[PDB]
RNA sequence: GGUGAAAUUCUUGGAUUUAUUGAAGACUAACUACUGCGAAAGCAUUUGCCAAGGACGUUUUCAUUAAUCAAGAACGAAAGUUAGGGGAUCGAAGAUGAUCAGAUACCGUCGUAGUCUUAACCAUAAACUAUGCCGACUAGGGAUCGGGUGGUGUUUUUCUUAUGACCCACUCGGCACCUUACGAGAAAUCAAAGUCUUUGGGUUCUGGGGGGAGUAUGGUCGCAAGGCUGAAACUUAAAGGAAUUG
């Protein structure tokens, strides 16, 4: 990928795991 | 590699410059990397002005110019033949390409 | 110029210098005696005098200050000091 | 298409550089010329010499050419550099016995402290749009 | 003067389309209104030189027949942001205008030039064709 | 051609008839300042009861060549604006309305090398008109230059402003439309600004531009019949 | 209308144009350049106020008050976020019309959020000269901008001084540029990236093979987006720079 869009996706998987962690507490 | 010394952009010392629009393609591209070219020509072309001079109630009148700056971007001026890629010696040759018309 | 004699170079050489850089700081401008054309006194004024110096006796702009050397004025008579 | 590659050109500058004085107009008289002063395996080749070499006598006919240098074009140089007017064209005689100049160099001539004549005449400083 | 009876061209072309249209020395109202486009079918020639010079000689003849006897000359570009360039056909309806009888005078252009007033048509990276 | 949908928001038979016989045309007259007064023919639909021809009359606008009403070649780039206000009948007489430079010579002064310099100013005249003047102007190259360019401080352009402000306005407020315009046709206002700027920077292509009219007071009839004949 | 072609779309209630006008917001073309300023982001219609600054001139004043700086601060492009005012163009998402094997992509029409503002956040960019700052020295060339010097200089003109604008020479400071190496570098190149094995002028901040990864975790800031700080297990023999020939 572009060092661009890696940053993008795992950013993404960020948002997904906060949201995860959020839903838990 | 520095393809070239000044950036091929010309600005060296105000950060940053107003952008302006190609003609072509509609680019915003920074002003002073932007190729421009006056385009002065006739409203009527070479092979017109018979036509109208001898269709025209005035004897002596000249045809007046038409004048308009163009701002490229340089990707459609590349393709539209008006900028030319040259060898790595010849690019720092800074004067405009001499005059056909000796 | 691999020899030359800084010690005593050619004086149109540091006249030619800026100031602050010849072999020995030595300022440019000078001092002068200016008569008024009212009164005979004569008055002492710095060369790039900064304010409008004026006769003590009466009041006459003797120098107009500029950017730089002040400008004399038009009937006043000037001799270096 | 007849263009007279290297060998021919090579061969008749170097005749001609060795053999100026025998060497003539006519087609015929150089190439037996070039039979005899020079060994050559075959005809075609000695009359292609024989033709450059004629085309070598016109050109040095109408005028030296370069490259080539044989002994006795040396004396046309010697003529044509040793001719000289009488009268100098410096020695004080044209511009009506003047020598005219500023006084920067007058002031050299001064300086230096010998007799000259001089004529003096300041140049304006004005410097044109050129 | 043999009292010509005056008018503007307001040659109007863009890169799609050709426009000849004359009108009075006020410009209000019209006397012929046929589009270069109207005389083509395929839609891609509208803006094709010969069908600019087909609108004007059909102006040219309503001219003639109106009354119309001299004409100034008003070529257009699109203005605007859209392009600062004359049409390519709008340089044969002057041409077909010349060559019709009708006598001319006064040629300039008046293309809308702004004062690089608003953004325009294309986004930042523009036309990627 | 006809690459149409005709979707039409219906007449068996639509009668255009002729739209030029219920037609006459109208002779031009321009204030008596312009020296060849006679302007054109405009067209215009004929008079019914209910619409007074004139009525549409009053307020057209035509743009005639300055040279056209001169004569001399002096002016063929300069462009004025008459308005048309009252009518005679066959023949129509109209007041000033604005003056404009053909963009030909506008882009033809603008050059590179030099910097142009814009003023502008609004003012109300002798009578009433509210006009707005623009002044152009660029600066020249000395006749000994070797600098390449020459371009002015932005304190010379202010003065030079400040200056051109100062001329219009003592300009404009002492004399009248017919006063102003037979100094504009003369362009003396040039000559009288370069003559004030030769003092601050060196100045060419004087010219002023773009006329622009803002208001004008209650017509007065008797007066536009003095602007003619 | 629009295009390579088309279609979406608007139209004899007359669209597109034509003329006048008016409304609303936007931006400041041409001028505009190896030109200016600012710490950087950035800054371009006019003139009035307000304060600030660089440079120059200074036989003006104080006498080390200095440089760089962990800690802490002030600004900080665009996008984004809140609320309130705008609402033209442009326009992510979307709605679609076409190409395509597929195309929720490139092209064409519309089109919300944003784009523009007022307070509050955010603190990131290829925030690039990919060159930290302050000093001294080392090589020539013109130009260019600002300042200051001289010209029996040139025109100007107010008769002429004085200006101003120019011409010549010099000087200070700035953006740069040209040639060259005598030095530097792995070079491409550099007049600083030189004065570095003949290794030391003062100083902050970073990197130690590539991934894993600017990830996990832990703090802290933030309303949120995210920012700052920041690993390791494991795996790999290269990744990479510059130029050369194909
Ligand atoms: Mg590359
Ligand atoms: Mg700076
Ligand atoms: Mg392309
Ligand atoms: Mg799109
Ligand atoms: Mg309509
Ligand atoms: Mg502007
Ligand atoms: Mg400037
Ligand atoms: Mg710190
Ligand atoms: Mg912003
Ligand atoms: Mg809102
Ligand atoms: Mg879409
Ligand atoms: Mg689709
Ligand atoms: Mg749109
Ligand atoms: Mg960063
Ligand atoms: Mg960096
Ligand atoms: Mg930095
Ligand atoms: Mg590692
Ligand atoms: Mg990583
Ligand atoms: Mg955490
Ligand atoms: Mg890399
Ligand atoms: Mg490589
Ligand atoms: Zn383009
Ligand atoms: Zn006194």
């Amino acid at each position: 990928m572009r060092a661009k869009w890696r940053k993008k996706r795992t950013r993404r998987l960020k948002r997904k795991r906060r949201k995860v962690r959020a839903r838990s507490k | 590699p520095k393809k070239r010394a000044s950036n091929g952009r010309n600005k060296k010392g105000r950060g940053h410059v107003k952008p302006v629009r190609c003609v072509n393609c509609s680019r915003s591209v920074p002003k002073d990397k932007a190729i421009k070219r006056m385009a002065i020509r006739n409203i009527v072309e070479a092979a017109a002005i018979r036509d109208l001079s001898e269709a025209s109630v005035y004897a002596e009148y000249a045809l007046p110019k038409t004048y308009n700056k163009l701002h490229y971007c340089i990707s459609c001026a590349i393709h539209a033949r008006i900028v030319r890629v040259r060898s790595r010696t010849d690019r720092r040759i800074r004067a405009p390409p001499q005059r056909p018309r000796f | 110029v691999l020899v030359q004699d800084l010690l005593h170079p050619t004086a149109a050489s540091e006249a030619r210098k800026h100031k602050l850089k010849t072999l020995v700081q030595s300022p440019r401008s000078h001092f002068l005696d200016v008569k008024c054309p009212g009164c005979l006194n004569i008055t002492t004024v710095f060369s790039h005098a900064q304010t409008a110096v004026t006769c003590e006796s009466c009041s006459t702009v003797l120098c107009t200050p500029t950017g730089g050397k002040a400008k004399l004025s038009e009937g006043t008579s000037f001799r270096r000091k | 298409g007849r263009v007279r590659t290297k060998t021919v050109k090579r061969a008749s500058k170097a005749l001609i550089e060795k053999y100026y004085p025998k060497l003539t107009m006519d087609f015929q008289t150089n190439k037996r010329l070039c039979d005899e002063i020079a060994t050559i395996q075959s005809k075609r080749l000695r009359n292609k010499i024989a033709g450059y070499t004629t085309h070598l006598m016109k050109r040095i006919q109408k005028g030296p050419v370069r490259g080539i240098s044989f002994k006795l074009q040396e004396e046309e140089r010697e003529r044509k550099d040793q001719y000289v007017p009488d009268v100098s064209a410096l020695d004080l005689s044209h511009s009506n016995d003047v020598l005219n100049v500023d006084t920067q160099t007058a002031e050299l001539v001064n300086s230096l402290g010998l007799k000259l004549p001089l004529s003096v005449s300041s140049v304006s400083a004005v410097r044109d749009r050129r | 003067d043999n009292s010509q009876v005056f008018g503007v061209a307001r040659i109007f072309a863009s890169f799609n389309d050709t426009f000849v249209h004359v009108t009075d020395l006020s410009g209000r109202e019209t006397i012929a209104r046929v589009t270069g486009g109207m005389k083509v079918k395929a839609d891609r020639d509208e803006s094709s030189p010969y069908a600019a010079m087909l609108a004007a000689q059909d102006v040219a003849a309503k001219c003639k027949e109106v009354g119309i006897t001299a004409v100034h000359i008003k070529i257009r570009a699109t203005g605007g942001t859209r392009s600062k360039t004359p049409g390519p056909g709008g340089q044969a309806a002057l041409r077909a205008l010349a060559r019709s009888g009708l006598r001319i005078g006064r040629i300039e252009d008046v293309t809308p030039v702004p004062s690089d007033s608003t953004r325009k048509k294309g986004g930042r990276r523009g036309r990627r064709l | 051609a006809v690459g149409k949908n005709k979707r039409l928001s219906k007449g068996l038979k639509k009668r255009v008839v002729d739209p030029f016989t219920r037609k006459e045309w109208y002779d031009i007259k321009a204030p008596s300042t312009f020296e060849n007064r006679n302007v054109g023919k405009t067209l215009v639909n004929k008079s019914v009861g209910l619409k007074n021809a004139s009525d549409s009359l009053k307020g057209r606008v035509v743009e005639v060549c300055l040279a056209d009403l001169q004569g001399s070649e002096d002016h063929s780039f300069r462009k004025v604006k008459l308005r048309v206000d009252e009518v005679q009948g066959k023949n129509l007489l109209t007041n000033f309305h604005g003056m404009d430079f053909t963009t030909d010579k506008l882009r033809s002064m603008v050059r590179k090398w030099q910097t142009l310099i814009e003023a502008n100013v609004t003012v109300k005249t002798s009578d009433d008109y509210v006009l707005r003047i623009f002044a152009i102007a660029f600066t020249r190259k000395q006749a000994n230059q070797v600098k390449r360019t020459s371009y002015a401080q932005s304190s010379h352009i202010r003065q030079i402003r400040k200056v051109i402000s100062e001329i219009l306005t003592r300009e404009v407020q002492n004399s009248t439309l017919a006063q102003l315009t037979s100094k504009l046709i003369p362009e003396v206002i040039n000559k009288e600004i370069e003559n004030a700027t030769k003092d601050i920077f060196p100045l060419q292509n004087v010219h002023i531009r773009k006329v622009k009219l803002l208001k004008q007071p209650k017509f007065d009839l008797g007066s536009l019949l003095s602007l003619h004949g």
